[PDB]
Parts: structure tokens; sequence; C-alpha cells
């Protein structure tokens, strides 16, 4: 065990490298910690607070997406504290999330809905009025309904790091902090449908794909893109014998998790 | 009240004439030299504050000018300008009265101060007088709580206020004089009223109570 | 010692708290600043860290973490990077004015403390992040820094000790969250005042990605007096593990609201009735006290009868010693309105980076407004308690904790007042 | 972002013709093995089933995500390019 | 040795450029800054 440290997930021992996060150790064991702001190809943000898990003999839950395992830690992923933290965080998200699910392109593809059903509570205590945010016009490709945005900064981190445009960001403070562009700026670079991919809520949707189909009815066909000579692995989403969508496939040696705008 | 979405208007399009004076360029150079090399993006806040102090408010042309001077993204400049509350993204009056309404000032009755300002200026909170001389807003704790109630006019703190005192300050500002900062209740600073409970004796001086071996 | 208080003026550290003497270099030299500091710097970092540890000084910023250990976190050889000391002059927290007073009246104490702490940790520069609303305080600080630079106490020869140190002053732009450690570091770095997670700690990755230490103005300013007079004297003042002097800002419903310097472990009743002139209307007219700024919860008169002003004493009183901001509320106080105003302050000053603080503090503000109006049903009291408990401990920084605590204190103590308001509203509509 | 659907091996069939109904425009088909998807716990189990049922097979290996070095402190570097300009 | 009068009156005659003018005056007294090896993080 040279340059390896032993940690425990639910009592199960596992060797990890130094610098390995709690979430990375948990997925090495085989459990996927809930997440909204963590993306394995984006920088670590640590703001959605959904990856809060309880370490044994530790009074405060830690964020698995950012905290590295130290030594001999027993990560109680399915503990009462972790379940209560997940329930509270989903309650806080859905307090101001808008009731837009039937009119949402993220129908069955919603990480927020699925993680609600899997970890959150089944009812609301929010008796107040929800906030509403005006929409933006960043281009004819990405349709923005920013009321659904949960401010996870995934699009901002993607545009800063991979697209390399530094055009998106958060303007304001507190509950009024809005993701977008401060000026009327048209966000059109290449590799710009991947914000539609990585937006977990249906805030950034595809405008050609707008109101067309549903993920449960779309059939998935794993094919190759021919628009350039990179050969990106893709999924053609076809419903009733008609090509409805193009999505990327995870291939670490060709295109990672993304496809070009022309391809998409 | 304010909206963190820019709308192109003839008075706030990205073509309004803004440029730093040579003195302000020297000040910007001093700030950048204060910060370490390769981290000149840290100078966004002082340069934006200098632009606000030069121009009054902060137009989008001034914000883009700050961005192009510091070689930083204009969206990063917009993020700073929308996050921080002392940056005026709309034109304000000559005197920007900020009345603190946090809990100890409320206990010491800043509500009467706010009501007397509203009746004296003929305006509500958050709006500007038609002569563009006074803007009146509510703010959080300004850091002078033992001198409650208190207001901030531009860079000056007017403390220990009464309705008569704030009316006199408004009259002095309308006449064009300097009302002079500090408390108006007769005490010079945060000291207890009606005498000193501490620091009555003179200070001991240098080399008092120094431990051995120093 | 078993009874604490009655601090002597020969032992008070901030001898020019009230501004009755000259705040410039001549007045500071008369009052005893910059004395034998070259000898202190020559005795070097380990001796100063040991002096701070044996003084047992805790952070005046809020948390109170042991200053000696916190400053000894940077007692490491350099890895090719510079090391920085940062001074938190924000003073955003309500009820607090002590940092403003000592910046505008004893600035050379702050500069000497920056030099002493920077040498004790190993550092080339101290960045004083001042609150943007303190323009005159910042200008006075720059005047004092220019005086020190002209006198040669700072810059390229730290009082002739062959140590290089630079003291910069950087102004904020109106954010209470920029008083936080990591958000202050980000604000200096030029982004928004959004706190960053720990780990990494600022002692490893801090301002511009260097080892750095953010320290309070009061802590920094009492550091060189601790070094000159020894840690044993400072530890002899105060109780065990809560040692030294403290600046208390007494405001609210008192006859003489003021900032005073008092020994730690002083009774709250003794402090108010001695320095503040007592509660307006009397101690029987006193209703509640928020003893450590708005982050700490309230305590009613019954426990204010015999409570002390220690960290441990307020922890036993289910509160904390924050910025030593004693806000006093009498029987005429609308207690629910005061707590809702505090929650509205936290709603306006939350940076919105992380979901529990953002959404839940907005939720608590709305629920507290409806509680002030009486517009709810009494199960919402327990609902608000559960919401506050969900916020507390799940946030990036401690602003979520400092917003959940006043709600918890109000629900814990003044629950029949809430229920009476709510049933009165229900009966006057139905 | 969930990975629970990437745990089990699947066998599907090649896509056949889907045309348009002249009456309603529905997707009409002529092959029965269009919705046939079979679940297996192992690639070798799928191989055995395919060879047992006599179908010609194309097999592609499990694409696992590569382990990544994630460091929150990289966002605030002194000299590396990993320092972010926003949060 | 006076103790009965306020002595912060120097903050009364401060203009809107006093802080930055003092910073510009102070710029000549400071040490050279460290370099990160890059002109910007880009
Ligand atoms: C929301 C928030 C605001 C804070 N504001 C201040 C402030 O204005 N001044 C301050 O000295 N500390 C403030 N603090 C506490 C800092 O964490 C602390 O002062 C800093 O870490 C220095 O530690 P010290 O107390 O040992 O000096 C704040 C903390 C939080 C969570
Ligand atoms: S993003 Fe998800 S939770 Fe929100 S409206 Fe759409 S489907 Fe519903
Ligand atoms: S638009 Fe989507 S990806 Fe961007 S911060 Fe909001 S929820 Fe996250
Ligand atoms: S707790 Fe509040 S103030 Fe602190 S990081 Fe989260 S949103 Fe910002
Ligand atoms: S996934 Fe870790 S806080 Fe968002
Ligand atoms: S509460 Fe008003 S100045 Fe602090
Ligand atoms: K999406």
């Amino acid at each position: 065990a040279s340059n390896l440290i032993e940690v425990f997930v639910d009592g199960q021992s596992v060797m990890v490298e130094p610098g390995t996060t709690v979430l990375q150790a948990c997925e090495k064991v085989g459990m996927q910690i809930p997440r909204f702001c963590y993306h394995e190809r984006l920088s670590v943000a640590g703001n959605c607070r959904m990856c809060l898990v309880e370490i044994e003999k530790a009074p405060k839950v830690v964020a698995a997406c950012a905290m590295p395992v130290m030594k001999g830690w027993n990560i109680l992923t399915n503990s009462e504290k972790s379940k209560k933290a997940r329930e509270g965080v989903m309650e806080f998200l859905l307090a101001n999330h808008p009731l837009d699910c039937p009119i949402c392109d993220q129908g069955g593809e919603c990480d927020l809905q699925d993680q609600s059903m899997m970890f959150g509570s089944d009812r609301s205590r929010f008796l107040e009025g929800k906030r509403a945010v005006e929409d933006k016009n960043i281009g004819p490709l990405v349709k923005t309904i920013m009321t659904r945005c949960i401010q996870c900064t995934r699009c901002i981190r993607f545009a800063s790091e991979i697209a390399g445009v530094d055009d998106l960001g958060t303007t304001g403070r507190g509950n009024d902090m809005q993701v977008g562009t401060y000026i009327e700026k048209m966000f059109m670079s290449e590799l710009s449908g991947n914000v539609i991919d990585i937006c977990p809520v249906g805030a950034l949707t595809s405008k050609p794909y707008a109101f067309t189909a549903r993920p449960w009815e779309t059939r998935k066909t794993e094919s190759i893109d021919v628009m350039d000579a990179v050969g990106s692995n893709i999924v053609v989403s076809t419903r009733t014998g008609e090509v409805m969508r193009i999505l990327p496939r995870m291939h670490e040696d060709i295109n990672e998790e993304w496809i070009s705008d022309k391809t998409r | 009240g304010a909206l963190f979405v820019h709308r192109d208007t003839p008075e706030n399009n990205p073509d309004t004439p803004f440029d730093f004076t040579p003195e302000n360029y020297k000040r910007i150079e001093a700030i950048v030299k204060n910060y370490p090399e390769g981290h000149q993006a840290a100078a966004v806040l002082p340069v934006l504050d200098l632009a606000q102090r030069q121009n009054g408010w902060l137009p989008i042309s001034a914000m883009n000018k700050v961005a192009e001077v510091l070689q930083v993204p204009p969206m990063r400049v917009y993020e700073v300008a929308t996050f921080y509350t002392m940056y005026n993204r709309k034109p304000v009056g000559k005197y920007h009265i900020q009345v603190c309404t946090t809990t100890p000032c409320m206990l010491r009755d800043s509500d009467s101060i706010l009501e007397t300002l509203q009746r004296k200026l003929g305006i509500k909170v958050g709006e500007t007088t038609p002569d563009k001389l006074f803007t009146l807003i509510e703010v959080e704790c300004l850091g002078a709580c033992v001198n409650a109630p208190m207001v901030q006019i531009n860079d000056n703190y007017y403390e220990d206020l009464t309705p008569k005192d704030i009316e006199e300050i408004i009259d002095e500002l309308k006449a064009g004089k300097v009302p002079k900062p500090g408390p108006r209740s007769g005490r010079f600073c945060c000291e207890p009223a009606g005498g000193l409970t501490s620091l009555t004796e003179p200070p001991k001086g240098p080399g008092f109570g120094v431990q051995a071996g120093l | 010692k078993t009874s604490f208080g009655s601090l002597k003026d020969e032992d008070r550290i901030f001898t020019n708290l009230y501004g009755r003497h000259d705040w410039r270099l001549k007045g500071a030299l008369r009052r005893g600043d910059w004395y034998k500091t070259k000898e202190i710097l020559l005795k070097g970092p380990d001796w100063i860290l040991g002096e701070m540890k044996t003084s047992g000084l805790r952070g005046r910023g809020g948390a109170g973490f042991p200053t000696g250990l916190k400053w000894s976190f940077m007692n490491k050889p350099s890895d090719g990077r510079p090391k920085y000391l940062v001074v938190n002059a924000d003073e955003g927290e309500p009820g607090t004015c002590k940092d403003r007073e000592i910046m505008r009246h004893d600035p050379h104490k702050l500069v000497e403390g920056c030099l002493v702490g920077g040498r004790a940790m190993g550092a080339r520069a101290a960045y004083i992040y001042i609150r943007g609303e303190f323009y005159n305080e910042a200008s006075n600080l720059q005047v004092a820094i220019r005086e020190a630079y002209e006198a040669g106490l700072i810059g390229k020869n730290a009082c002739g000790s062959d140590y290089d140190f630079d003291v910069f002053v950087v102004r904020g732009a109106g954010a209470y969250i920029c008083g936080e450690e990591t958000a202050l570091i980000e604000s200096i770095e030029g982004k928004q005042g959004k706190p960053r997670l720990k780990p990494p700690f600022p002692a490893d990755v801090g301002v511009f990605g260097c080892p750095t230490t953010v320290a309070n103005v009061e802590t920094v300013a009492v550091s060189p007096t601790i070094c000159r007079r020894g840690g044993t004297w400072f530890a002899g003042f105060g109780r065990e593990r809560n040692s030294g002097t403290k600046l208390f800002n007494i405001s609210g419903h008192v006859n003489h609201p003021c900032t005073v310097e008092e020994e730690m472990s002083v009774p709250l009743k003794e402090l108010i009735e001695k320095h503040a002139g007592g509660v307006t209307g009397g101690w029987d007219n006193l209703l509640a006290v928020i003893p450590g700024g708005s982050s700490t919860p309230l305590i009613p008169k019954s426990v204010c009868e015999t409570v002390l002003m220690d960290f441990d004493a307020l922890v036993q009183a289910q509160t904390g010693l924050g910025t030593a901001a004693v806000i006093v509320m009498d029987r005429s106080t609308d207690i629910v309105k005061a707590i809702a105003r505090l929650i509205e302050f936290y709603k306006h000053e939350s940076c919105g980076q992380c979901t529990p603080c953002r959404e839940g503090v907005d939720w608590m503000n709305k629920v507290m407004a409806r509680f002030v109006k009486g517009d709810a049903r009494p199960a919402e009291i327990d609902s608000l308690w559960e919401i506050s408990k969900q916020i507390e401990g799940h946030t990036i920084c401690a602003l979520g904790d400092g917003a959940a605590w006043p709600v918890q204190g109000l629900i814990r103590h003044f629950r029949p007042e809430l229920e009476d308001r709510m049933q009165r509203f229900a009966q006057q509509h139905r | 972002s969930g990975v629970n659907n990437t745990k089990k091996w699947k066998m599907e069939f090649d896509t056949r013709e889907r045309w348009e109904n002249p009456l309603m425009g529905w997707a009409s088909t002529a092959d029965p093995l269009s919705n046939m998807v079979l679940t297996f716990s192992a690639k070798e189990d799928a191989i055995a089933f395919a060879e047992k049922n006599g179908w010609s097979y194309d097999v592609e290996e499990k694409k696992v995500p590569k382990p990544k070095s994630k460091s929150y402190g990289a966002n605030f570097s002194w000299n590396k390019r990993t320092r972010v300009s926003t949060k | 040795t006076d103790t009965t009068t306020y002595k912060n009156l120097q903050h009364h005659d401060y203009n809107t450029y006093t802080f930055l003018d003092l910073n510009l005056d102070l710029s000549k007294f400071r040490l050279p800054q460290p370099s990160s090896g890059r002109e910007s993080p880009r």
C-alpha cells in the first residue's frame, strides 16, 4: 500500500490515493453520492450542498464533492444525518423552484426530480410566494428559462474552463442572484450545447428540441458523428422512426462528455 | 428595487463618454503596483470605485472601460458591480443619504429620522428629488451603532441624530455648506454621555509595564 | 480571582479609545506605541508565538479560535511562495463599532500589530481589508501608515531589524459577507465576496493562493501590547481560557450607549449599570439582551441577572461571545419585530452562493414577517425551528449559523409572545 | 448525472424499417424484435445467450469513466492556470 | 496633554480623492511585488 490510504465507506475498507475526495471514494466503493453542482470534468464548486455526508465521530457533515478523505474515515452515507441533510437541501431547492414540470423539456431527464424522489421529502412546507426571474436571449440554440435555475454555476464553470469565453456569471446577491449575462450578449461559441447537457434543471434547454419529445419515449441509438474527423461518440434519440435529438457519449479518448454545436 | 439586468438606454448605452483623467490613471497605476504581479485582476474593486468617484454613478461604458484597462473580462467587472451595493448602476443625486434601519438603530428610533427625511425632501425611500440634489435610501448597519440613530451622506457619518438635527443637516446641505460629521448630541465620539466611566487618568506613557528580557 | 471587572486605566490597552489625545505618530509615541518593537522582531517568530499562546488570547472576530495556535499554523518554511497577514476591518456585524473606533483613534497600534503578526508568522505584507463605508477611517489609517513609512517603522527595514514588511489598505464596497475570512480573501482577490470551502485552509491556500492569516483588528492591535507587557499579565486578566481585556459596544435601550474597554468575565448587569448608565427605565424594565452581536441569539432578563461575558459563560447560557456587541431591549421593545429585522438584514447580506443559506434565509425572512404580522398558525413556529436547524451546519460559511441562531433564540425564549400575537390576529379576523 | 442505468449489460437488435401509417401517421413496423431488449449481469452471459440462440453478435466493452484528480484548492492557485476567475 | 477636546478634526477636511492620493504618495515607499511567473491567469 505505497502512497495509498485506507478509508471506510459504510464500514467497507478501500484503498484510495491521497487527494481523493469523499465522493470519489464512495463511487470507488460503488455508491453515487447525490450531487447538483459537482461535475467530474468541471472545477469543484461546492455550493449546492447536496453531497453532505456524515463522517463517523464527526459532529458536522462534510461536502463529499470537495472534502478529501484524511485517514481511516468511516463515511456513513446512508445515516440519519445524511438523509436529513439531503431532505433539507432538496426542500430549500424546491421552495423557490417553479411548478413548471409539465411545460419543461427536462421531463424525465431531471436530476432535481429524480433526486427529489430518491432522497427528498414527499411534501412541502413552503407557504410563501415563490420568486420569479426574467428570461434571457443568449442565442437561438440555448433557450433560457431562468426561473428554473438553481444557481449551481455549472454553465459558468463550463464556459470559463472548457468553452473559454468568460461570458456567463452571477449578477446580484442573495436570493436575487441571477445566472446569465448582465448585458444583452449572445452566447454563441462552439461546444455550446453542453450547457444544455450539464444544466441539471431545465433552465438551459435546446431550442430546436423545444417541446418536441420526452426521454422515456425516445429510443437511444449509439452511433458516431461524421460532421468532422474527430469521430465523436453520440446517441441519436429517435422517436417513432424520426431522429429527434443528438446527445454525446462518454468516451475518454475521443470527445469525453461533449460534442460540437454543428454535431448537436 | 434595483434590477441586475442591463437595459440599453440612450443615457446608459455602451457609447456614453467615459474616460479616466490622467490623475486617475496614475491612481490606477498605483493600485496595480500595490497588488502583486500577475494578479492585477484584484484591482477591479478600487478601479471601479475610482471610476464611480470620478463619474458620479457607474455607467456600462465606464464598467467596460475598467474591464479593458485591467485586461479582465467585462463579465467579471459586471459581477463585481452587481454584487457590491456601494456601486451605483443608476444616476444618484448630489447627496446620497443612507439611513441605517438595522435593529439597534431601530431601537434608538431611526424610523422617526426616516419619516422626517421623507417629509422634508418630499420623496419616498429609494427615489431622487427632481432637482437631482438628494437621493434617500435605507441601508443595513453602517458600523456606528452606539451613535444610533445615524445616516451616511456621501462619505460622512452624521450620528446621534434627532429630527431637528437631521432637518438642520438637510438645511445646511441645501444652503451648500458642510454640515460637519460626527455626533450631534454633544458627545465627540462613542464615549459615554454625561462623563467618562473609563480612561479618566492620563496614559502612562512609553516603557510602562514592559516585561523583563525585552 | 473569582469576581471580574473594575478594569484599571493603567491596564487598559486602547488608551485613546475616546479620541481625547492625538491619534498621529507623536501621540502614539507618547502613549507608548512602537516601543522596543525592534527588540520584539529580533527576538523573532517563535518567541512571539509562545507569548501569544501563554497569553491565551482568543479571536476577537467572532469564533474566538485561539490566536496563538491560529498564528502558529503558518510557522512553516516557505515553499517558494510569499506569506500574507490580512486584517479584517469590515465590522459588518450589527451592534459593533469597536474596530471603527480603534482604526480612527489608535491606528498606529493597528500598524504595529500588523508588523508584529507578520514577523511572528513570517510575512512580507499585511493587507487591511477595511469596510468601504469607513472612508474617513481608511484615510486616517493611510495617514498613519504614511507616518510610519516616513519614520522608517515600516518598509525595507522594519524599525532597523533587517525585516521587510509592507502594509496595504484595501477598501470594500458594501457587503457584510465580505467580513468573513474566505469571502474577504476573495474580495481582496477581486471576485465577489463569496466564501470558499475549507479545506484548503487560508494557512495553506489563502489570498492569491498563498499561506495567509486573517485576523481581527482588535486581536492585531492588542498583539504588540501583549508582546511588550508579557503573556502572563494578559492571561492573569480574565478567567481561565477566557483571558484579557475586551471592547464592549453597548447599544440599544440604555441611557448612555457607548464603546468601553472592560476586563473579560465581567457580569452583564455590572457592565450595563456601570458603563452604559443602566437600562432605560431600569433593570426591571429590561426585557432581553443580544450579548455578542446579531449572530448570537437573545437572552431574557432572568438569565441576564447573573450571566458573565465569557465565551464559555455564554455557551452555557446557550449563546456566544461574538463581537462583544451588547444590544439591550426593554419592555417597550417589539421583540419579534427586532428579530425579524435581524433576519431581514441577513437576507439582504447573504451572498447567495449556497442553497441552504440563500433559500432558507429568504424563507425565514418571509416567515418572520408573517410572524410579526401574526399571520400564521402555531405549528409554523416548530416549522421555522426545523428550517433554522436545516440551515445551521449545512452552509459554506457561518452566516447561515448566524442567521439561524436569532430565530432559535426567539423561539426558545419568547414563544408565548409569538403565540399570543398569533391568536390575537386569529381572533381579530375571526 | 446518475449511473444506475450503466450497471447491467444489455442485448438489443438491429433497427429495422419503421414506416408511416397511411391512415393516422403512426409508426408502423414489420419486425417483432424491435422492442426486444435483454438484461444480463455479465458480458460472458450475454455471449452465451447469443451463441445459444444463434444470433450474430457485436460486443463493445464497458466504457468506465477514467479516475480524475479533483482538488478544490486548484481553483485558487498562485501560479497555475487552474485558478478560476469567478464562482 | 489635553483630554477634554476631540482631536480627530483632521477627518473633517477630507475630499473624495484623499484615500487614493495617499495611496499614490505611499507607492514610492513600498517593496517590489512578487511575481507568479505569468502576467495573468487568463
Ligand atoms: C458572515 C460573517 C461575517 C463576519 N464579519 C466579520 C467582520 O466584519 N469582522 C471580523 O473581524 N470578523 C468577522 N467574521 C468572523 C471571521 O471569520 C473572523 O473574524 C476571522 O476568521 C478572523 O479570526 P479572528 O477572530 O481570530 O481574528 C465574520 C464571520 C462571518 C461568518
Ligand atoms: S427542472 Fe425539473 S423540477 Fe424544475 S420544472 Fe423542470 S422537470 Fe420540474
Ligand atoms: S443555468 Fe443551469 S447550469 Fe447554470 S447555474 Fe443555473 S441550474 Fe446550474
Ligand atoms: S452561508 Fe450564505 S453567505 Fe455564506 S456562502 Fe452560503 S450563501 Fe454565502
Ligand atoms: S455536489 Fe458537493 S456541494 Fe454540490
Ligand atoms: S445598526 Fe445602524 S449603524 Fe449598526
Ligand atoms: K438542461
